[PDB]
């Protein structure tokens, strides 16, 4: 807001934190809903401690879907959680909250490690066996799988396209006069 | 031009033929089309129906036969009296709520929000400033979906 | 939300109602009347039946629109021209494909 | 009351009396408390509307009515002016 | 929401207060700062402390010893005779 | 002594504070439950005439209607108590020793922990 | 449900002391919402007239 | 009143439909079992009166009836105004909110129908109330006072309670060693128990909240609220800095206590050890996407006026809730302890962002 | 709600304003015709005297105290553990004399009272006396809190948390920079306000603006970098 012989120039868009905070709901109920699928995919009854996460040592795609999940939720940079927990920082620099930044901070890197701590866990000494059996074989669902491909690939590569979803939060939360 | 006519079985696909992608207008902003009946009741509403509306109920019945199957695809451990009376069930909502969009479509015509026949005298002719969708529309099949003045 | 005219003009009394028809036919009226006129600065005065018509039949948070509507097709139509937004928005759609590589060793500033 | 003997025996005038006086030296503490110090001072009418208030409060609310009067003047002297000049300006 | 209606059915004693408020914040431009008026009558009419503040000043003014003796009141001739004077009606006579 | 809107608007809190207070037995709280949507109900009424408020009024009913749905609620998960095998009075439902409690007590179901 | 009517043996003084007492202290001297309500006979009733 | 203007219910047909409908079909299929063979009938098989109906058809009428919702949104005409008696806002922003909840809504229940698919755990009660959840819970958005929002919310409440009472409880599972002992699960029980204790408290705060709102303005209104609020800030008329901090505060404690976030976690602990994966799955959705997401909107949009005193307790919440979490997430040991914790991290993440925002 | 919002006071933007200052002398001056009684309770405004450092002390030892007796009240005492022969003398002393609950919650909050007395007083001494009149607020913050409380951690709590008491200190004063000495969310000022002195014409103040209005426009980077299409 400046100025100029009665006229106003805001540089400015008001509308902004708004979206971030609905970014950053939407891209952690995108995480949830990955990890959630994956677990939905397997067997329930296994998962009932933070060591039973050597359970998810399945074949690869659950492996690493898992993995890559737990790393998201965490924020490692190129994955989907760190543009909202990036955006958050930016607008609280916007803001000009410097303390904000640096209680974000502590609780990023405490969560961070939080999420960390499970992929010790992970590590099991066989591979495990966690599949539902009909027909005598394991029952390996297929749009559950692709439901997680799907997922699997925003979250890869969120970064490239958030400009749009950006651009689109921004749309909806312009609405509101505030 | 851009808009099948009201009075036709096709005239309840103008719902989708929207100038801008917000959902309602402004406290105090001109209605595209003339107003008919700013105030209008249950029975005026039911009395301006139209072969639109009907076509809408129409289109509804005609498209709730393949949902009413798919979701009865799911179904298991029934007996055929009960299967045929999900069926039924089923379809009669998808045709009620055909009655609840033609009911919709003809409150809309009614208060100008979409195409009822009429023109203002003098239209209200914007500047579009911002423009990143009329090439894209002139090449591409989206031309179909928007209004322009 | 108490700043935001357009929320506050969402409210009203519990029995109130909007006669769209009415109100909008003696705004346009109005208008064409002003339009008419054909002055910098709408001077209401000059449409004295009409502009009383379009008191009494809009309400005054519709006028309050209206008139922030009119300021702004004002200040757009002395601004801008239909051909003259065209060709810039033509121009600037062109340029996106492009890249905007950083001018090293500039001159001003 | 029938039996009323048999039945105010245990009980006459409280089970605990210790307590209930107690309860009822605090509930005539605290009303007394509360209505001759700590509601006064919130509504602050101590020095409401005096000339000379020595309360930061009050003068900070005299300043508001004062300032909002002062605007009120001064935006309908404003439109009146501006009224005048549009009624001129339409009849030429 | 403000409904508008009295305890028998009747019309709030804020209606019209709140009537006017409403109509000077849609029709002002900066509605915070030109409905002063308008919306303190409303609050006056709802909250009263204003009616508060002058019973608080009137109840110390009581405590204090400047009133004696209040005129007595002629109703049949709707007039006021001082408390000196004698009158049938009168308590002491 | 105290003027009602000061009085309903403490023994409302006071109200909460007893239910809070008294030990953690599951009928008792549903009582306190009900006793504090009836506060709830007096201060409503009182602010409503004090206001002329329809509204405030109305929420009596309101009240009452959310309170007998959830004392609905809580006989079913009392009732429910049995078939879980749950003391009432929830303070026996753990080993935590409490000096609130005169007779807390708890054994492993053994008869000797050594044999030889 | 506890139709003999015996109840857990609880003792209340031990948190009544521990913090009840003093939380309720506070909470009594720092709370008050009445903002300006008059008790009656503040002034004196032939001074109301509305009724 | 002489005429009922079509624009203040226009809005309840399309919810009344899906109602009706939902609910006449519930009815069928709770006496889908009843019929009767007539003396004359004949059988060509056997008939099983052993049933164990697949919820399948009915997660699929709830994505149809979704969609529909979705259509009807996406046609969608109008002015911006509340409706029936300013009890209901109809604007650009609380429509799209309407329609990102049902979206994120049909998607997740598209995964449940794959998962329900793969495998039966579920009875059709769970889903209808999903069903339940899934029509009342995006009218919040459309909520235009305290006191509706208020309402929608209780029931919205009693609906997630009904999910978690319809919660398997035995399995048939391949241990046959306690077919002649008792084991003995709370579970189910501390998932209700702390499930209605949170929802008491929070109720009975918020009316209280809802009754001092009315007291200190004539309405409960949020434009009203709001201009009321600054109006007061103006003229300095209304300065009794003791009730509004304690009409701000009992409303924060009451969503504090009804969200279960850091200083009020524990609960939430015990609701998530005690759910099914599933409702974990759809209540996490719910939470973040309605609840939460309402509770940022109070101090973002509709109590936007009383910033001036949410900021500082938002921030002793937030402080006091990082400081007492930082060693308790390291304390846990279970899978479900693990999702809860890291909801209620993101909570206090977002609530941070929210002060920024409202600074 | 504002915190220290005498200090961060602009007191040329008030007196330009007309706004009431806080800092207006607050002191009676009781007439020499008057009354004995009115002479002495014209005294009072020593109680008000913000220069008085004894005041002051009494002042912060009070707040330390009544922040001590909060914190027995809501956790220190409920966390502690006490004997149960010691709860039931107690209780024998309560059933054997009146008032027996006043002269027990004197007993427990004795030692958290004294102890936050102590810490405000020497709280208040410590910044008063030093640290007041350092250049870097920010870094006289920080150092300052540290220090005291990684003290008052090894003497109250335990010798063996004064890491985590300095940690706590340094954290604290950042937090008190932030929303106690400035003001965030405590604006008393417009973002962008000013006030005008000299005897300038309106138009040599718009030709100004204008001028200001031109440079502003650099700031853009399109602009600046010369890389506008040609409206
Ligand atoms: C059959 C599929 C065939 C695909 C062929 C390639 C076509 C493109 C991919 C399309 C896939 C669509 C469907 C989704 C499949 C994947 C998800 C899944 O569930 O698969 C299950 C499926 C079967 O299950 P599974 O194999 O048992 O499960 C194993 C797990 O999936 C674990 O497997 P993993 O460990 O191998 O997974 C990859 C791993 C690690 O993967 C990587 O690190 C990707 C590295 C790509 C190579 C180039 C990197 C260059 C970076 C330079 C710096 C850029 C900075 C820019 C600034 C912002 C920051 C990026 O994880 C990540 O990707 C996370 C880190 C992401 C880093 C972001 C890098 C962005 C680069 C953007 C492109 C730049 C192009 C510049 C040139 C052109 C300029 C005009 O998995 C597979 O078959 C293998 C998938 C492996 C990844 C495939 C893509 C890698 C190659 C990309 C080449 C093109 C560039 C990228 C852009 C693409 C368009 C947006
Ligand atoms: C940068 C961060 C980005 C974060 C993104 C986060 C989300 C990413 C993951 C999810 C994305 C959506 C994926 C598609 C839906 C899931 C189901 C599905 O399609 O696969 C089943 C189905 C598998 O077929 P199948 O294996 O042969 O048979 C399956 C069964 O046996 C037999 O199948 P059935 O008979 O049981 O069911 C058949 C039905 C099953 O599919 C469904 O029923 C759909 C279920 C999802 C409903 C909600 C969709 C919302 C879309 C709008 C954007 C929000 C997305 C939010 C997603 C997460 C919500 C929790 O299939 C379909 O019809 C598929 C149509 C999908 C497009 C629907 C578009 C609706 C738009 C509505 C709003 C329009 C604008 C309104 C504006 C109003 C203004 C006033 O899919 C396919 O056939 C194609 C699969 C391969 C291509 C997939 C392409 C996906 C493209 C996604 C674009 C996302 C937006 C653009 C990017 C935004 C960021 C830059
Ligand atoms: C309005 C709501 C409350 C109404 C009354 C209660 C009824 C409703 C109950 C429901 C509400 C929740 C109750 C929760 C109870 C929690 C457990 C408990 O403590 O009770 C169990 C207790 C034991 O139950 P039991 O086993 O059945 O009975 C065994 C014995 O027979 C029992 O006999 P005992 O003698 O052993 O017990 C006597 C009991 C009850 O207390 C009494 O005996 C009466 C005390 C009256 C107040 C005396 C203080 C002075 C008042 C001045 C007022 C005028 C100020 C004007 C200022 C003007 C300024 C310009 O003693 C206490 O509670 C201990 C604290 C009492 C002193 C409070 C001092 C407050 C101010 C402190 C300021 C800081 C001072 C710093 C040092 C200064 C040095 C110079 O129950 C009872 O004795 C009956 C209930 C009594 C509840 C009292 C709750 C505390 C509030 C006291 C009044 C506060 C006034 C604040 C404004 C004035 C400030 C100056
Ligand atoms: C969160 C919860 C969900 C969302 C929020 C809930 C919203 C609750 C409030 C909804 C208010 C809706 C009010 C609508 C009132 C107007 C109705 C209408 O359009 O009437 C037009 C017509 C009148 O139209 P009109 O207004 O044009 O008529 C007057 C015309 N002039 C003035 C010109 C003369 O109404 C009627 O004639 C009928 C009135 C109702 C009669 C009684 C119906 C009782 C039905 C009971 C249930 C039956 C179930 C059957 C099931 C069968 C299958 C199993
Ligand atoms: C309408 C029905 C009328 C008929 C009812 C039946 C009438 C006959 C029976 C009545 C008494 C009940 C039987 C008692 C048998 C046991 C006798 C006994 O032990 O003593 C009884 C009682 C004993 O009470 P207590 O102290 O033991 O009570 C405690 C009881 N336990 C032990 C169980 C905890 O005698 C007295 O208390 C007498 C002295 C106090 C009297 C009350 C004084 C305060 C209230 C009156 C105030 C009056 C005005 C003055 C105050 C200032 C006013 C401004
Ligand atoms: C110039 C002249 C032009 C004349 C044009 C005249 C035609 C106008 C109407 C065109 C309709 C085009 C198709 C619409 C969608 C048909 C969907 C269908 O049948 O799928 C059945 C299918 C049923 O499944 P299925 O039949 O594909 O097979 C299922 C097989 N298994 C189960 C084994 C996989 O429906 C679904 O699956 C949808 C489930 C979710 C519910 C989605 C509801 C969508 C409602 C859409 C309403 C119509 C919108 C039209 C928009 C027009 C815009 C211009
Ligand atoms: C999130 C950010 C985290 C920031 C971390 C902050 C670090 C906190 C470190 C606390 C150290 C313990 C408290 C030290 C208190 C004394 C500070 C002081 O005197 O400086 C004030 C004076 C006051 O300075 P000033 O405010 O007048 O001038 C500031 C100058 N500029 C602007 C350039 C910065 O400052 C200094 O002279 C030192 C400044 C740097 C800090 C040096 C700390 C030295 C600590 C060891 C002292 C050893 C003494 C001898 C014994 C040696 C061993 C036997
Ligand atoms: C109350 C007052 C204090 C409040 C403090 C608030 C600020 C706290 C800042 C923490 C920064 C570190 C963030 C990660 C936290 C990880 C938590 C966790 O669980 O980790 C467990 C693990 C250690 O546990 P582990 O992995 O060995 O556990 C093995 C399993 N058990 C324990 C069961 C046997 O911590 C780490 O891996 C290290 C964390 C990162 C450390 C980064 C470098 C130090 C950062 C601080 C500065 C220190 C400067 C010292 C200078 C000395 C000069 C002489
Ligand atoms: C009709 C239309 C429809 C509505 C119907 C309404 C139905 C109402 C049903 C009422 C049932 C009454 C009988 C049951 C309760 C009897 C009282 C009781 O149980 O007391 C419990 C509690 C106090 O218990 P405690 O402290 O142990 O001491 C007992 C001393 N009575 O009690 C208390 O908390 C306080 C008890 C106060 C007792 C007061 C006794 C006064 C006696 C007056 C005698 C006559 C003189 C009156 C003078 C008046 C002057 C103004």
């Amino acid at each position: 807001m400046s100025i100029f012989s009665n006229i106003w120039i805001n540089n400015d868009l008001n509308s902004y934190g708004l979206s971030i905070l609905l970014l950053n709901i939407i891209n952690y109920l995108i995480v949830f809903m990955l990890i959630l699928s994956v677990i939905l995919l397997t067997n329930l009854s296994k998962f009932k401690s933070l060591n039973q996460f050597k359970e998810f040592n399945s074949y690869n795609f659950i492996l690493y879907s898992l993995i890559f999940s737990l790393l998201s939720m965490a924020g490692i940079p190129p994955l989907l959680g760190f543009t909202g927990k990036f955006l958050a920082i930016l607008y609280s620099s916007f803001k000009s909250q410097y303390l904000l930044i640096l209680f974000m901070t502590i609780l990023n890197i405490f969560g961070m490690y939080f999420y960390i701590q499970n992929l010790r866990f992970v590590v099991k000494k066989n591979k495990s066996s966690i599949l539902n059996y009909k027909n005598y074989y394991v029952n390996i669902n297929y749009s559950i799988t692709l439901n997680i491909i799907l997922l699997n690939f925003f979250n890869f590569f969120g970064i490239l396209f958030l400009s749009d979803l950006i651009i689109i939060l921004n749309y909806i939360s312009s609405y509101i006069y505030i | 031009s851009q808009t099948f006519a009201h009075d036709s079985f096709l005239g309840g696909l103008n719902l989708f033929k929207r100038r801008d992608p917000r959902f309602v207008l402004d406290q105090g902003e001109r209605p595209p089309y003339p107003i008919i009946n700013s105030n209008s009741s249950f029975v005026d509403v039911l009395s301006n129906f139209n072969k639109a509306d009907f076509g809408l109920v129409l289109f509804s019945a005609a498209i709730g036969f393949p949902l009413s199957r798919w979701v009865l695809k799911g179904l298991t451990f029934s007996s055929l009296n009960y299967r045929r009376g999900l069926f039924s069930s089923v379809y009669g909502g998808v045709i009620l709520w055909g009655l609840v969009l033609g009911f919709n479509n003809s409150y809309y015509r009614l208060n100008g929000f979409v195409d009822n026949g009429l023109v203002w005298k003098r239209k209200e002719r914007k500047l579009n400033k911002y423009d990143f969708t009329s090439e894209f529309e002139d090449n591409s099949f989206f031309k179909k979906l928007r209004i322009r003045d | 939300m108490e700043f935001s005219n357009a929320l506050l003009s969402q409210t009203k009394l519990p029995g109130q109602q909007y006669d769209y028809k009415r109100c909008f036919q003696a705004s346009n009226t109005h208008f064409e009347c002003l339009d008419s006129i054909r002055d910098a600065y709408d001077n209401h005065h000059k449409c004295p039946q009409t502009y009383q018509a379009w008191q009494s039949s809009c309400d005054v948070g519709i006028r309050r629109y209206q008139m922030d509507n009119r300021e702004q097709q004002k200040k757009d139509q002395l601004l801008y021209s239909k051909e003259q937004l065209k060709n810039y928005n033509a121009a600037k759609n062109k340029e996106a494909y492009g890249i905007t590589a950083p001018k090293n060793l500039s001159f001003a500033f | 009351v029938y039996q009323g003997f048999k039945v105010l025996r245990r009980n006459p005038t409280f089970y605990n009396p210790r307590s209930a006086g107690m309860v009822a030296l605090s509930y005539f503490a605290y009303s007394y408390y509360v209505n001759k110090y700590y509601k006064p001072q919130n509504s602050n009418f101590e020095e409401y509307n005096s000339s000379h208030p020595h309360n930061h409060d009050e003068k900070v609310r005299q300043y508001h009515e004062k300032t909002n009067q002062a605007i009120r003047d001064a935006v309908l002297e404003k439109r009146a002016e501006h009224d005048q000049r549009l009624r001129e300006e339409a009849k030429l | 929401s403000y409904s508008g209606y009295s305890l028998n059915g009747g019309v709030h004693p804020c209606l019209p207060f709140y009537e006017r408020m409403l109509q000077c914040a849609k029709s002002e431009a900066l509605p915070i700062k030109m409905c002063t008026a308008q919306t303190e009558d409303y609050l006056e009419c709802h909250h009263r402390k204003k009616q508060y503040a002058l019973n608080y000043a009137i109840k110390k003014e009581l405590n204090n010893i400047r009133i004696v003796a209040l005129p007595r009141y002629d109703e049949e001739n709707d007039t006021f005779v001082p408390f000196s004077q004698a009158t049938a009606d009168h308590i002491f006579q | 002594m105290l003027t009602w809107i000061s009085f309903w608007s403490l023994i409302f809190w006071l109200i909460l504070i007893i239910l809070v207070l008294k030990p953690k037995n599951f009928i008792s709280i549903l009582f306190m439950s009900e006793l504090t949507w009836l506060a709830l109900y007096c201060l409503s009424l009182l602010f409503g005439a004090i206001y002329c408020d329809i509204t405030l009024l109305s929420i009596s009913f309101f009240i009452l209607g959310v309170a007998g749905l959830e004392f609905s609620f809580g006989i079913l998960i009392a009732i429910l108590y049995k078939n879980l095998n749950e003391s009432l009075n929830t303070d026996l439902n753990n080993n935590n020793n409490n000096q609130n409690i005169f007779d807390k007590n708890f054994k492993t179901p053994l008869e000797k922990i050594n044999w030889q | 449900l506890n139709i003999d009517g015996l109840h857990l043996k609880y003792n209340h003084n031990i948190n009544n002391v521990l913090y009840y007492t003093p939380s309720l202290v506070l909470f009594l001297i720092f709370f008050n919402i009445d903002y300006f309500s008059e008790l009656e006979l503040f002034l004196p009733l032939e001074l109301s007239f509305i009724d | 009143l002489l005429r009922l203007l079509v624009s203040e219910y226009i809005f309840f047909l399309p919810v009344f439909t899906n109602l009706f409908i939902y609910w006449h079909i519930f009815f069928k299929n709770n006496i889908n079992l009843v019929n009767k063979k007539n003396n004359w009938d004949k059988s060509i098989s056997v008939k099983n009166i052993i049933i164990k109906q697949n919820p399948s058809f009915i997660i699929r009428l709830n994505l149809l009836l979704n969609s529909l919702m979705v259509l009807y949104l996406i046609t969608f005409n109008g002015y911006s105004s509340t409706f029936w008696w300013s009890h209901f806002k109809l604007n650009n922003y609380s429509l799209y909110m309407y329609l990102l909840v049902i979206i994120f809504n049909n998607y997740f229940l598209y995964i449940t129908e794959k998962h329900i698919k793969i495998l039966n755990n579920y009875s059709i009660d769970y889903f209808f109330s999903i069903i339940n959840i899934t029509l009342f819970i995006p009218m919040i958005f459309l909520s235009n006072t305290l006191f509706t929002f208020f309402f929608l919310i209780e029931l919205v409440s009693c609906a997630i309670f009904y999910k978690f009472i319809v919660s398997k409880i035995s399995f048939k599972n391949s241990n046959y060693k306690d077919n002649y002992f008792s084991i003995f699960s709370k579970n189910y029980l501390n998932v209700l128990f702390y499930q209605y204790w949170s929802s008491f408290f929070s109720s009975v705060m918020i009316v209280f909240c809802i009754i001092y709102l009315f007291s200190l303005t004539g309405s409960t209104e949020w434009s009203i609220i709001n201009f009321i609020v600054a109006s007061n800030n103006q003229i300095n008329y209304y300065t009794n800095n003791i009730t509004l901090l304690f009409i701000c505060l009992t409303l924060i404690i009451g969503f504090i206590i009804k969200l279960g976030i850091a200083p009020i976690q524990l609960y939430k602990i015990e609701i998530y050890k005690g759910l099914p994966f599933l409702s974990i799955f759809f209540y996490t959705t719910f939470y973040f996407l309605i609840f939460f997401l309402f509770f940022s909107l109070l101090f973002i949009y509709y109590l936007s006026a009383l910033n001036n005193f949410f900021w500082i307790i938002l921030l002793i919440i937030s402080i006091i809730g990082i400081f007492y979490i930082i060693s308790i997430i390291f304390d846990i040991n279970l899978f479900k302890a693990f999702l809860a914790y890291s909801t209620i991290i993101n909570s206090i993440s977002f609530i941070l962002l929210i002060i920024a925002i409202i600074f | 709600m504002e915190l220290n919002s005498s200090a961060k006071e602009d007191s040329h933007y008030v007196g330009v304003l007309g706004y009431p200052s806080q800092h207006d002398p607050h002191t009676l001056h009781p007439k020499k015709h008057d009354s004995t009684f009115t002479k002495v309770y014209a005294c009072r405004d020593m109680l008000w005297d913000h220069h008085w450092e004894v005041r002051n002390t009494l002042y912060a030892g009070f707040k330390g105290a009544l922040l001590g007796v909060a914190y027995a009240s809501g956790f220190g005492l409920i966390s502690k553990t006490v004997p149960s022969i010691v709860l039931k003398k107690m209780f024998r002393f309560v059933r054997n004399n009146n008032f027996g609950h006043i002269r027990i919650m004197q007993d427990l909050l004795t030692p958290y009272a004294l102890t936050g007395f102590g810490l405000g007083s020497v709280y208040y001494l410590y910044q008063h006396n030093v640290w007041e009149n350092r250049s870097n607020k920010w870094l006289a913050e920080v150092l300052s809190n540290a220090l005291f409380f990684q003290v008052a951690t090894a003497v109250c709590v335990n010798p063996g948390f004064h890491i985590y008491g300095m940690v706590g200190g340094i954290l604290f004063g950042t937090l008190k920079y932030a929303f106690y000495n400035s003001s965030f969310f405590q604006e008393k000022e417009s973002i962008g306000s000013y006030t005008t002195f000299g005897d300038l014409s309106e138009e040599e103040r718009k030709k100004q603006e204008y001028k200001d209005y031109i440079q502003f426009l650099g700031n853009y980077h399109k602009v600046r970098n010369g890389q506008l299409v040609d409206l």
